[PDB]
C-alpha cells in the first residue's frame, strides 16, 4: 500500500503460478506486482546512498592572486628574470614592451619583461569517484490486505519491510512473519551507476556526472586531496595577461565560476547530500525476485458474518482503480471480508478484477479500519462490500 | 523528535530570560522552523516567534517586538530564546514547540512536537 | 485578529460534541487551515486536527475517525466534531490559524467537559 | 559624472522559504507573499491522495 | 559598466537583455529588484514538493 | 457553503496621478511607484525640444 | 495665474487652525496642484502638503501624520488647510503655492508660483 | 532624509559664485531632478532654475543665462553656478528634491553675499 | 517661434509672388508658412471649443426598480389589472401562470399575472446638437526673429474673416471656410446618425421635472417565469457597456459649459499684403556672437541656433547661412528664419534663428570677417 498515492505507478502481473518475475525499480516511481496464488506486493527503491568516496580530480572556481612583481631590462641586456618566477603557485608571463631613450636606456627598441603573481585559490570543487564499495540501495515493501491509510507511517510488525542492497553483497530476503518471506537478488547494476560517472561537490550543492565532461573543464585543479597548499595545475586558466606592447602589462583573475558551470552543467543529475551520506535522487534498479516462500496469510479464513460501514466515499487513482476503506462493527477474529465489484444486482456475480489479493481484517478488537484497492471494469457498476443482508454498496463509474 | 527545555524558574523583573531547548532525536540543519510559544496560567496561548532551520532566520509576535531576541546552535543541537527586560504580566508556562511550515502536506505546518513546559514566575 | 471560543461545552457519552472557533472579521474562514490542539491537565498540548474541507483534513497520531471537522462560512466559524464521547476525550480544545504575516493566532480554548 | 542605467544583480542569496499548497479538487493554492516585491514565488503541481 | 572595480564599455541592446536580476536608475535603500526568477530557480523534484 | 476563488472588480477609481519625463538622448523615465504594488503605470515618448 | 492667500492672524494653543488662498485667474479643475508650505523667519522651508484640482487627492509631511487636512472649495475656486490641535512650536510663516506632478515639463513640478505670506504665532498672553 | 546646504558664502563682483547642495547618502544626486529658488526677506521665495543635467535643465523667467547648474556625483552633491555677480542676485537661496513617496526637502539656506 | 519643436509640423513654401497663401490646420498639427520674399509665419489651430448645445436626445444606463407590484386572477375571471398599469414611470408585463384548487381557485388551468415597477433613471447620458452657430476655432501666430511679437486669431462661421495685428511685421489676413469640422457626456467625460438606436431609455427635450423615458423594458425585464411566480431584474449600470462601444471615437473634455475638441482640419486662404519683414533698412552688426546653446536637429531634418550679440551695435542684422566650403561664400543650403535681426541695444541680448543646411557635410557661419564663429554640422 505505499504504491497507491504515486503518480509513477507501474503494475506488473507475471505468469500465473510460476516463479518468474522480473522488475524494474525507479527512484520516486512504484511497482505494484500481483500474483495469482501470492498476496499483492508493493517495492520501491526510496533510497540510493553513496558513502565514504575518495577524490579524484579537485578543480579551483574562485582564486586570488597577490605578490605581483615585475622584473624588466632594456634591449640587449638579455632577458628579465625574477626570484619567484621558478616558484610553484605562481603565475608568470614574459614580453616585451617599447623602450628607449625617455624611458632610461642607451638603445631603442624592444624590452624585456616579466611579471610574476602568488596564486591562491579561495573556493573548489571536488569530482570524488563512486565505486562499488558502498551503494547500500534500500527498497521499500508494502503487502495488501490490511493497513487502512498512510504510505506507511516505522515499527517492527510486518505489512512493511525494509530491503538492503550491496554490488558486493545482492544477495537479500525480506521476511513477512505472516505472509511469508519474500527474498530477491537485485542486479545493483545496470542501475544508473557505471565507470563514466563521478560525484561532483561545489559549493554545497552536487550532482553527478559524465567522467569524460568532468575530466576536461578548463579551471585549475589538483590530482588529490590536498587539503594546506595545494599544488595546482594550470593556474593560467584564471590568470588572463593583458600586455598590449606599450608598457605594463597587466594581470586579471576572471572572478569566480561557480554560477558559469551551473549553467554549463543543465541536464547533469542532481543529489542532496547530508554531512557524508550523500542522498541520491536517480534510479534504474533491475530486481529478480523469489516467491517460493510467499503465500497469503488469510486463504484459510473463514467468511465473516457482521457488517462493515464506509468510513470514507472511495476515491479514483490515476490509473482507473477504486481505494475502499471500510470499518468491521463485531469482534470477529482474523476473518475474511466479503467485497466484489459486480454491475447485477440480487445476484452479486462478479464482474471486476481484485487487485489487493485476500482482503481479511486482522486485529480482532472490536471496530478496526481496513482499506482494499479494486480494479473496477469500464463503465457503471457497483462495489459490494458486505454479506447479503445489511451490506454496503457504493456506485462506480469508469472511463465513461 | 523530543524536545528538552532549560532555563531558570523564578526571575526578577527588568532581566533578559534565557531558555534553551535540547533537540534529542532529529537534526536542525535540515529545515523544520523551531518556535517558542508561552501560555499564561489558566488563559490561553499566545505564541512567541520561531527561528528557520536552515537559514536562521527568526520571525515573532507583534506584542514582542523587540523583548524577544532567539539564538540557536547545531553543535549542541540547540536553540535558545532570550527575553529583555521581563515585566509582571509575563509570568506563564513557556513551551517549546516545532512546525515543518516548508513544502506541501498542509497538516505538518501545525505545531506537531512540542515541549515538557517551564514555569517562569515574575517578582 | 483574535478567534473566540465558548468557555464551556458538555453533552452525553456517544451523541456528537461541535466545537466552536469563530474568526475575526479580517479573516475568511473558508480559505484559512484550522488547526486544533487537544490539551489534558498538566501536560503537553498536543496537536488533534488539521482542518480546510471535507476533503483536505489529517487528523491526529492514533485519534479515531470518529472526530471530524466542519466550517459555516454563514456565520464565519469553523468547527470540531467528535461524535461517540469516550470519557478520555475530555481535554481543552484550541484553534489556531496563520495570518497576512505568518503569525499563529490561537483561540480561546473550549473546555470539554463530559458526563 | 555620469548616472546609472541599469543595475545587474550576479550574486543573490536567499531567504525565507515559506509554502502553501492545496489538494486537487479544492482549487489553487496561494500564499500572502506573492504579493510582496521582495519575494520569489511559484505554482506547481503534486501528487496528492489518500495518503 | 562597473562590476567588482572592473570596469568595461558595453553595447547599446547587449546590455539591455542581459538575464540577471535588476533594478532601474532610481537607487533608494531597500530596491525592487525585477525578474528574480532568473537567479532563483525552483523546478521539480521527485513528486510531493520542490526545491 | 462554499470557499471563496477569486473576486474580480467591476468599478475602480484611481487617484494620485503622478508622472515623470526625461528629455531625448538621456534615457528612460521612472518613477517610485512602478515598482510599488495596486498601482498602474505606462512609459512612452513625447515631442521634445528646445521649446 | 494669481494666487491670492489670507486667514486669521492668531490661532490659540490646542486648536484647530485653518487658512485659505483663492486661485485668482485660474480655474481649479484642470489638473494642477495646490499646497502649502510654511517656515518660520530665518529657518528652512518645510512642506505642508498639496491638494489635486482633479481628483481631490492630498499627501502631507510624514511628520504632521493626523495634525493636517487640507481643505478644498472647488465651485468657488479656494483650497484650505485645516492643521487639526496645533502646538505652540508651530509660531512660522505660511506660503500658498501651486505646482504640477503630473508631468507638464519637469520644471512646473516645483512651486512656481507662490503667495505673499501670512504671519501666524501660537501664544497664551 | 535631507540636503544639506552652506550657510556662508563670498565672492568678487565679477567671479564665478559655486552653490553647492549635498545630497543625503540615501539619495544619488544624478538622478534627481534639482530645483532652486531664490528668497529675500519680505518677499516669497522665487522659482530660480531647474536643473538635472547639461541637456535637460530650465531657468526661470526673467533668469540671466548667467546662471548655469552642474553636478558631481562622486561627492554627490549638485551645484548652482552664477557667473558676473550683479548686486540684483544677493539673496539666499533654497535646493529641493522630491523623494520617493513625492515628499519635498529643502535645505538649509545659502547666504549669498557679494563683495 | 512656436510650432519649432512639433513632429506634425508642415513647412509650405508659399508662392513667390500674390497674397496666396492656402493652409491645413489639424489640432495638435501646426503649419510653418514660408514667403519668398517676405518672413515667415509659423501658425497652429491649438484649440476648437464649443458653445451653446441643444439637448437632442438622453440615454439612461443606470435605472432602478422602486415600487414591487402585481395582480392575478383565477382562469375563467378574465385578465388582471392594476391602477399603476397606465402610468408612464411604470413597467409592466402580464403573463400566464399554473394554478388551481392548491392556490386558491375552483378550476384548474392558467392564472392570468400582471406585473408593474415604478422606473427611475440613476445615471443617464446626454446627446447634443453642435449647431455651426456658438462654434468657435483658435489660430495661434508667431513670427521669426524670436529667442527662447505673437498673437492670436479667432475664428466663427458668424465671422469667419480673420485680421490679425502683428505690430511692425505688418498685419496678416486670413479666409478661412470651417466647412470641414462638422455631442455624448456620460459620466461628465464626453466624447464625439448612430445614438439614435442605442438601446436604453431615453427623453428627447431637456431636463424635465420628472422625467418622461421611453422603451424602459430595455432595461427591466420580467423574463423568469417560474410557472408559479415572475420575477424582475434591471439591468443595473450600462457604463462601461457603452465605453467598449467608442472604437476610435474623438473625444473632448472641458467645464464649464464649454468644451474643447481634440479634431481639426481647417482650409484656410490667408492674404499677407500687409506684411512686412522687421529688419530690412537695419545695418550689419560688426560686433562678435556667442553660441549659447549647441545647434540641434529637429524632428524634421532642421537647424535651430542662438546666438547672443555683445555689443550696442543694435539693432542690426544678423548674418548667418551654411558654410559649404568655408572660403567663399555663405549661399548653400537654405536660410528659414528671414533676416534674424537683433532688436535690443543693450550689450547681451538673446536671438533665435531657423536654418537649413544642405543634404550632406558642412559648418555654420555667423560673422563678419574677424570675430566669425563656426560650428560643425551634417545632414543625415
Amino acid at each position: 500500500i505505499r504504491c497507491i498515492g504515486v503518480s509513477n505507478r507501474d503494475f506488473v502481473e507475471g505468469m500465473s503460478g510460476g516463479t518468474w518475475v522480473d522488475v524494474v525499480l525507479e527512484h520516486g516511481g512504484c511497482v505494484t506486482v500481483m500474483a495469482q496464488d501470492k498476496p499483492t506486493v508493493d517495492i520501491e527503491l526510496v533510497t540510493t546512498t553513496v558513502s565514504n568516496m575518495a577524490e579524484v580530480r579537485s578543480y579551483c572556481y574562485e582564486a586570488s592572486i597577490s605578490d605581483m612583481a615585475s622584473d624588466s631590462r632594456c634591449p640587449t641586456q638579455g632577458e628579465a628574470y625574477l626570484d619567484k618566477q621558478s616558484d610553484t603557485q605562481y603565475v608568470c608571463k614574459r614580453t616585451l614592451v617599447d623602450r628607449g631613450w625617455g624611458n632610461g636606456c642607451g638603445l631603442f627598441g624592444k624590452g624585456s619583461l616579466v611579471t610574476c603573481a602568488k596564486f591562491a585559490c579561495s573556493k573548489k570543487m571536488t569530482g570524488k569517484s563512486i565505486q562499488p564499495e558502498n551503494l547500500e540501495y534500500r527498497i521499500m515493501l508494502s503487502v495488501h490486505g490490511s493497513q487502512h491509510s498512510g504510505m506507511i507511517v516505522h515499527e517492527t510488525d510486518e505489512n512493511r519491510a525494509k530491503v538492503e542492497i550491496t554490488p558486493n553483497s545482492p544477495r537479500a530476503e525480506a521476511t513477512l512473519g505472516g505472509f511469508g518471506s519474500l527474498g530477491l537478488d537485485c542486479e545493483p547494476r545496470t542501475g544508473l551507476d557505471f565507470s563514466d560517472l563521478y560525484y561532483l561537490t561545489m559549493n554545497n550543492k552536487h550532482w553527478l556526472v559524465h567522467k569524460e565532461w568532468f575530466h576536461d573543464i578548463p579551471l585549475p585543479w589538483h590530482a588529490g586531496a590536498d587539503t594546506g597548499t595545494p599544488h595546482w595545475n594550470n593556474k593560467e586558466a584564471l590568470v588572463e595577461f593583458k600586455d598590449a606592447h606599450a608598457k605594463r602589462q597587466t594581470v586579471v583573475v576572471l572572478g569566480s565560476q561557480e554560477g558559469a558551470v551551473h549553467t554549463a552543467l543543465a541536464g547533469a543529475l542532481e543529489a542532496e547530500m547530508d554531512g557524508a551520506k550523500g542522498r541520491l535522487s536517480s534510479g534504474h534498479l533491475k530486481c529478480r525476485l523469489k516467491m517460493d516462500k510467499l503465500r497469503l496469510k488469510g486463504v484459510s479464513y473463514s467468511l465473516c458474518t457482521a457488517a462493515f460501514t464506509f468510513t470514507k466515499i472511495p476515491a479514483e487513482t490515476l490509473h482507473g482503480t477504486v481505494t475502499v476503506e471500510v470499518q468491521y462493527a463485531g469482534t470477529d477474529g482474523p476473518c475474511k471480508v466479503p467485497a466484489q465489484m459486480a454491475v447485477d444486482m440480487q445476484t452479486l456475480t462478479p464482474v471486476g478484477r481484485l487487485i489487493t489479493a485476500n482482503p481479511v481484517i486482522t486485529e480482532s478488537t472490536e471496530n478496526s479500519k481496513m482499506m482494499l484497492e479494486l480494479d473496477p471494469p469500464f463503465g457503471d457498476s457497483y462495489i459490494v462490500i458486505g454479506v447479503g443482508e445489511k451490506k454496503i454498496t457504493h456506485h462506480w463509474h469508469r472511463s465513461g | 523528535v523530543q524536545l528538552q527545555e532549560s532555563g531558570p524558574g523564578l526571575v526578577k523583573p527588568s532581566e533578559t530570560l534565557s531558555l534553551t531547548c535540547a533537540v534529542s532525536g532529529y537534526s536542525i540543519s535540515s529545515g523544520y522552523y523551531w518556535g517558542w510559544i508561552r501560555q499564561p496560567p489558566g488563559k490561553g496561548l499566545e505564541y512567541i516567534g520561531y527561528i528557520s532551520g536552515s537559514s536562521g532566520s527568526t520571525y515573532y509576535n507583534p506584542s514582542l517586538k523587540s523583548r524577544v531576541t532567539i539564538s540557536k546552535d547545531t553543535s549542541k543541537n540547540q536553540f535558545s530564546l532570550k527575553l529583555s527586560s521581563v515585566t509582571a504580566a509575563d509570568t506563564a508556562v513557556y513551551y517549546c514547540a516545532r512546525r515543518d511550515r516548508v513544502g506541501s502536506y498542509p497538516y505538518y505546518y501545525g505545531l506537531d512536537s512540542w515541549g515538557q513546559g517551564v514555569l517562569v514566575t515574575v517578582s | 485578529s483574535v478567534l473566540t471560543q465558548p468557555p464551556s461545552l458538555s453533552a452525553s457519552p456517544g451523541a456528537s460534541a461541535r466545537l466552536p472557533c469563530t474568526l475575526s472579521s479580517d479573516l475568511s474562514v473558508g480559505s484559512k487551515n484550522m488547526y486544533w490542539y487537544q490539551q489534558k491537565p498538566g501536560s503537553a498540548p498536543r496537536l488533534f486536527l488539521y482542518y480546510y474541507s471535507d476533503s483536505d483534513k489529517q487528523l491526529g497520531p492514533g485519534v479515531p475517525n470518529r472526530v471530524s471537522g466542519s466550517k459555516e462560512t454563514s456565520s464565519n466559524t469553523a468547527f470540531l466534531l467528535i461524535s461517540g464521547l469516550q470519557p478520555e476525550d475530555e481535554a481543552d480544545y484550541y484553534c489556531q490559524v496563520y495570518d497576512g504575516s505568518a503569525n499563529d493566532v490561537f483561540g480561546s480554548g473550549t473546555k470539554l467537559t463530559v458526563l
